[PDB]
RNA sequence: GCCAGCAUCAGUUUUGGUGGCAGGAUAAAUCCAUAGGAAUGUAGCUUGCCUCGGUAAGUAUUAUAGCCUGUG
RNA sequence: AGAACUGGCGAUGCGGGAUGAACCGAACGUAGAGUUAAGGUGCCGGAAUACACGCUCAUCAGACACCACAAAAGGUGUUAGUUCAUCUAGACAGCCGGACGGUGGCCAUGGAAGUCGGAAUCCGCUAAGGAGUGUGUAACAACUCACCGGCCGAAUGAACUA
RNA sequence: GCAGUCAAGCGUUCAUAGCGACAUUGCUUUUUGAUUCUUCGAUCGGCUCUUCCUAUCAUACCGAAGCAGAAUUCGGUAA
RNA sequence: GCUCCACACAAAUAGAUGGAUACGAAUAAGGCGUCCUUGUGGCGUCGCUGAACCAUAGCAGGCUAGCAACGGUGCACUUGGCGGAAAGGCCUUGGGUGCUUGCUGGCGAAUUGCAAUGUCAUUUGCGUGGGGAUAAAUCAUUUGUAUACGACUUAGA
């Protein structure tokens, strides 16, 4: 019973959930796809909170469902034979990632544009090159790292060094309460793919230079019953 | 509970050749060659085409098969290092009295010299190890880093560095001097 | 010693107002008779109201296995009242008998867990017969496809004394 | 020659099929092929041909030979016998130095006195040739 | 089946050597154990030179000249171990330890002498793999042994001279199994094949 | 510099001195004595769905 | 007169070889025949990885390997 | 500690327990042969370094125990079991991302915004997200876990017993 | 120590008897370092000289402490 | 009084009765042979105990006649080299000297009486005449670098 990694145990509110909530999930998407008439699938890989309550906002009446993959592939149906309608797993394998499944009784064609119009300012999210470079100065650093006047800005705390030095592997020394190097540290070039650590960087530093904007593969009518795909972002 | 067969496997890219008597093991490659004795493990090699490599243990125990797993950890190292290498990246810092760290070589022996450590005339001083270079980095102020193919050598000579400098009978609190570690990694 | 399997019937005497009683059965593991039929009775105390002076013995006899050369996978119910109310353990045996298996089960118990043969009782020994009902890994560990293994360290008995040859043990 | 070298280290493995000399037992010298194996430490072997019953035997008992030949796993007496008779693994063994040792050393057991008298004879008669030739 | 039985110590397990050797003694064989540097021990160095170290504290109080004598050689360890099997309190026993010789290393005459082993001993075949031992030039050297790098010299010219015997040897050798093979196929060789020779 | 070891030796003393302190103990522990639930079917037995069977 | 060897016997004892019998599920088995069944799936077949013919998953109940159960 | 039987030593040698008045066996004429008891068969020491299955590594293991003493437990040493749970609608471990909104919730204070303190501890939108598990800031910030999701692709965790 | 509270477990084949680890309350006299300190019936101590134990006072090496240095406190190996 | 040999008799005894028959290293690895790129190489082969290898026929081993081969082995000389851990042994050259069961022949054995272990493997001591060469210590005496007495330390033809 020993030589086992004891399992770091803490005392908070919330608790898991379990199949309860799965089957729920599949429940409530099951009984709005006999509701609205079209569906649609959209991949939201990385986002923000604020920025999916502000598209569901935009809508009270059209109804938004993530959760699982594979729980929202098993209630549409992956196999022609296992399927709540016809032609759905044809729409139901196109489903890569975090998929936002999206029911609505509106046109085609405002929702068409709506998501392709709506665009965002993001983070740069690693494994994706950003549309940006940054050498930091070559003095005093300060907490937005070279995007503004310094007079505007104060020093970052200097609780931040150990974190810049050892997590980012940026040369850094503190003279008094200040944060300080001595050569412009480049992070980034345009065009290249970035990387954890340039990420959380420009994170650090408040830099939303990326463009969100929602892609959209495929869509389908219930009264038609048929799929249609359209690579729209 | 006796595992009838356990299995651990070793990836070998192109450019690294692998030679394994009863369990001595030699890994040639670009950077250059490295030579290990695994005589104490008790385990089986063998080879399936020249990118792949199986050990094995037969009939053993919880002891055994963490061997076998860290046996297999030692080789991987090895082909890393001989390919890649690895470079451990040491800073050294001071208050008030800068700290001196110069070479020697003394009956060809390639010393690390280090003098005026928190105001002392002593003179420290750390033998390098075969497999090892020693450079002062270049305009980056107070950096030395060292270099070579064996990882033991490299980590283990930093530590004796880091450990040679040690302050004796001040609050650390307040005494930052010392030689330390700024960074792991590959050439 | 080497174990038996042996059927027992017991009878508990007749009387007037009860001719021809119900005659319970019982498969016993033993190395003979005398002890068979003490642990029958050991048993029969225990479920019912008899005794070796108010009960009889019917028919003793011998079990031998159907097929004594067919390799088997056995699961044993086992209980031993001990030290709290009694527990009970499952195990998995392959082996070719019953015998052989309640034998090794017996050493393996005295070995691990200091537990005897007044100690034990067997429930019930059964051959699985279909595979993928084999629960335990170190009786799973056997049954994969074209199982291979070597024995490395040979080490030879030798009848002498003395040796001229520096030995090896190879294989 | 940038290849990998990695030994082998060949062992006799406990197989279906694998051929086994008995050094133990009732049967005392005689071979049998493992047809099934209940735990690293026993085995149930079959001889038909040189006649050792159908048995569990330990591993301890016999002895791993080099030779196999081709058996199904959990195989009948009659298979087994005509499986051996396929590979002909006895005209093996016998060809084998192992069994030529076994054989001439019960012949030597066997030998008698006056055919040790003989024996010592055509030994002298065969080093005078010999160093004859050195 | 001896007068002299000469036993290389290397790879052999200290008591059980012991055991066969005093048995062999008191039974009438002379024996003359070899290469006692070598020796081994079951257990790792720290619990065998604990183990000596509570020999070694040992000692008569009033005089030191008069108790137990710590002798540090292996030859002497092994001689102990031995000793103490033996009822050498006894003329019997006497006459018994009389019958072995114990030295370090193998040196004249019985360097150009056969050696033996007892399988009943040997480390490689009484020992499980993953069990740690200790060596006993390495415990004699940590206990006060002052000799260990003169014996390593010497055997190291000992093995060249027996390397150089055994080339030798071994060529005569293959010219005489060449002569024997085409003396061979005569019907002289087919009788003897016959007869078991 | 290692220390001094206890000695394994029972001194026949000590051993009647147990003896006697065990019988009075038993004896102490039966005078105090003057002041089932069975298991079940255990899971991995992989044929306990045929026990259900032979009730009525 | 003293010490011994051998043969045939008797009493006590120890240790080998070999034969005839009676029982048990009138041993069980192995073995022979026959009816079914299945997998740690044999042949064959289908689709592929595809380093020259080795391969993964699908099929198929003895086929160009066999096994299990019952009955006799 | 008191009484009631019983057995033995006292008066009693022999074999064993390394040794021993009261423990095991067994009671005695002088000898021989055979078989045993209790206890034992690596060497001392007569007798298997026998056979078989497991477990155990102790920086002074153990080599009759006795919930007889130290005593009630402790231990990331090991083995075998019992119970309850999670899992191809993907479990455990790792990385990555989310971790929101009313709201800087109310008292308090030089200041305290989830995290010096006191007392509420609600609703909303959710896949999930505590009026907040810890680090941190003078206060914010930032990081973190609790909880959710993506990649990975099959077993895993906790409590107990021996 | 006495008398209690609680509850992790144990628990006549007890749910509402009993036992009970770890914690914890009261009594001992007081709240503002004023306490004048204040003894109350036992049926050994001192030379020479040797060694041993560690349960270490100092010396040696380390760890943790609001440990600035200096000094000190607690602890580990060590006779 | 001591000393080499041309040896009458005594001696073999914790226990002869064919031979103590020489690689190292590893053991989850090695030995032998062979080939070549000389390597942690390729190929073949062996182990699974010395139950081996070598010797081994003759009166406790005789006296003789041959055949074939120039091999084997013993005895004493002789050449040269190696070996210092306790070497004290190992190998080698040559010529003599015998034997040879490699093969074929001829004589003798007997009565040790039906077994009795049935005895077989240095010298000091006296014949031996080899037969020549010519040291020390202790006591006593003395010294005092020493000392209870012994001892120690020195000196003396």
């Amino acid at each position: 019973p020993r030589s086992k990694r004891s399992k770091l145990v803490t005392l908070a509110q919330t608790d898991k959930k379990g199949r309860e909530n799965k089957e729920r999930i599949f429940d409530e998407v099951r009984e709005a796809l006999d509701t609205y008439r079209y569906v649609w699938v959209l991949h939201l890989d990385d986002v923000r909170t604020p920025v999916l309550q502000e598209i569901r906002t935009s809508w009270a009446g059209s109804k938004l469902i993530m959760g699982k993959r594979k729980v929202l592939q098993k209630a549409l149906g992956e196999k022609r034979e296992e399927e709540y309608k016809e032609n759905l797993y044809q729409l139901s394998k196109l489903c890569s990632g975090v998929t936002g499944l999206l029911f609505t009784d509106e046109d085609v064609n405002t929702v068409k544009e709506y998501f392709k119009s709506y665009v965002r300012s993001d983070y740069s999210r690693p494994n994706t090159k950003a549309p940006l470079t940054f050498t930091i100065p070559e003095g005093i650093v300060y907490s937005r790292g070279g995007q503004i006047p310094a007079e505007e800005d104060v020093p970052m705390i200097h609780s931040l060094e150990p974190t810049m030095r050892n997590k980012f592997e940026i040369p850094t020394k503190i003279k008094a309460g200040k944060i300080t190097i001595d050569s412009p540290y480049l992070v980034c070039t345009e065009g290249e793919k970035l990387d954890v650590r340039q990420a959380l960087i420009l994170k650090q530093f408040g830099i939303a230079a990326s463009e969100f904007k929602v892609k959209v593969s495929a869509y389908y009518d219930n009264d038609s019953s048929t799929v249609e795909s359209t690579n729209i972002n | 509970m006796k595992y009838i067969q356990t299995e651990q496997q070793i990836e070998v890219p192109e450019g690294v050749t692998v030679s394994i008597k009863s369990r001595i093991v030699k890994v040639v490659g670009p950077r250059g060659t490295l030579t290990k004795n695994l005589k104490h493990i008790d385990v089986t090699f063998t080879k399936v085409n020249n990118q792949l490599i199986k050990v094995a243990v037969h009939n053993g125990g919880r002891k055994h098969v963490a061997a076998l797993r860290t046996v297999k950890s030692l080789v991987d190292n090895m082909i890393t290092g001989v390919t890649k290498g690895y470079k451990y990246k040491m800073r050294y810092v001071y208050a008030h009295f800068p700290i001196n760290v110069n070479i020697v070589e003394k009956d060809g022996a390639k010393f690390i010299e280090v003098r005026n450590f928190l105001g002392d005339k002593k003179i420290r001083n750390v033998p390098v190890r075969d497999g090892v270079t020693i450079e002062f980095s270049t305009n980056v102020k107070d950096e030395i880093v060292l270099s070579g193919n064996s990882v033991e050598d490299v980590s283990q000579n930093a530590a004796d560095l880091q450990q040679i400098c040690r302050v004796r009978n001040k609050d650390i609190r307040k005494f930052l001097d010392g030689i330390y570690v700024s960074h792991k990694g590959f050439i | 010693a080497h174990f038996k399997e042996y059927q027992v019937i017991g009878r508990r005497l007749p009387t007037e107002s009860v001719p021809e009683p119900k005659l319970f059965r019982m498969r016993i593991f033993a190395s003979n008779e005398v002890i068979a039929k003490s642990r029958y009775w050991y048993f029969l105390q225990k479920l019912h109201k008899v005794k070796k002076a108010s009960g009889e013995i019917v028919s003793i006899n011998q079990i031998n296995e159907a097929h004594p050369t067919k390799v088997k996978n056995f699961g044993v119910w086992v209980r031993y009242d001990s030290r709290s109310g009694t527990h009970n353990m499952y195990k998995e045996i392959r082996d070719v008998s019953r015998v052989a298996a309640v034998e090794t089960l017996y050493q393996d118990m005295a070995a691990r867990h200091r537990a005897r043969f007044r100690s034990i009782h067997i429930l019930k020994v059964a051959e699985i017969e279909k595979t993928a009902d084999v629960k335990r890994q170190y009786v799973k560990q056997f049954l994969t496809k074209d199982l291979k293994f070597p024995l490395p360290h040979r080490v030879q008995k030798s009848t002498k004394t003395f040796s001229y040859k520096r030995p090896s043990t190879f294989y | 020659s940038t290849d990998s070298i990695v030994k082998a280290s060949n062992w006799r493995l406990v197989e279906v099929g694998r051929v086994v000399l008995i050094k133990k037992g009732q049967s005392a010298g005689k071979l049998a092929a493992i047809v099934e194996i209940i735990d690293q430490k026993k085995v149930l072997i079959d001889g038909p041909k040189a006649g050792v019953p159908r048995q569990a035997i330990n591993l301890g008992q016999v002895v791993l030979t080099p030779l196999t030949f081709a058996l199904p796993r959990g195989a009948r007496t009659a298979t087994v016998s005509k499986k051996w008779a396929a590979a002909a693994v006895c005209e093996k063994w016998a060809a084998s130095s192992w069994a030529k040792k076994i054989a001439q050393r019960e012949r030597r057991a066997a030998l008698t006195d006056f055919e040790r008298f003989q024996v010592m004879v055509l030994r002298k008669q065969k080093r005078y040739t010999v160093k004859k030739a050195l | 089946v001896e007068p002299v039985v000469v036993i290389d110590g290397k790879g052999h397990l200290v008591g059980r050597l012991a055991s066969v050797v005093a048995k062999q003694l008191l039974n009438g064989q002379k024996i003359v154990v070899v290469r006692a540097e070598e020796l081994n021990i079951s257990g790792e160095f720290f619990r065998n030179k604990l183990k000596y170290h509570d020999f070694l504290r040992k000692a008569t109080a009033f005089n030191k000249t008069r108790g137990p004598f710590h002798f540090r050689a292996p030859s002497r360890i092994f001689y102990k171990a031995l000793r103490g099997m033996v009822s050498h309190k006894t003329a019997r026993g006497k006459a018994a330890l009389e019958r072995l010789k114990v030295f370090e290393g193998i040196p004249p005459p019985y360097d150009k002498k056969k050696r033996v082993v007892v399988p009943q001993a040997l480390r490689v075949l009484r020992l499980k793999p993953g069990r740690k031992y200790t060596t006993l030039g390495k415990l004699s050297t940590s206990v006060g042994w002052k000799y260990e790098d003169v014996v390593a010299k010497l055997e190291a010219k000992r093995k060249v001279s027996s390397a150089e015997y055994y080339a030798k040897k071994r060529a005569f050798t293959k010219k005489v199994a060449s002569a024997n093979a085409t003396a061979a196929e005569s019907d002289v060789a087919k009788q003897l094949a016959a007869l078991g020779y | 510099r290692v220390r001094k070891r206890q000695s394994r030796r029972t001194s026949t003393k000590l051993k009647e001195g147990i003896k006697k302190k065990a019988s009075a103990h038993r004896k102490k522990e039966k005078k105090m004595a003057k002041k089932k639930k069975d298991p079940g079917i255990p899971s991995n037995f992989p044929y306990k769905a045929k026990i259900l069977e032979e009730i009525e």
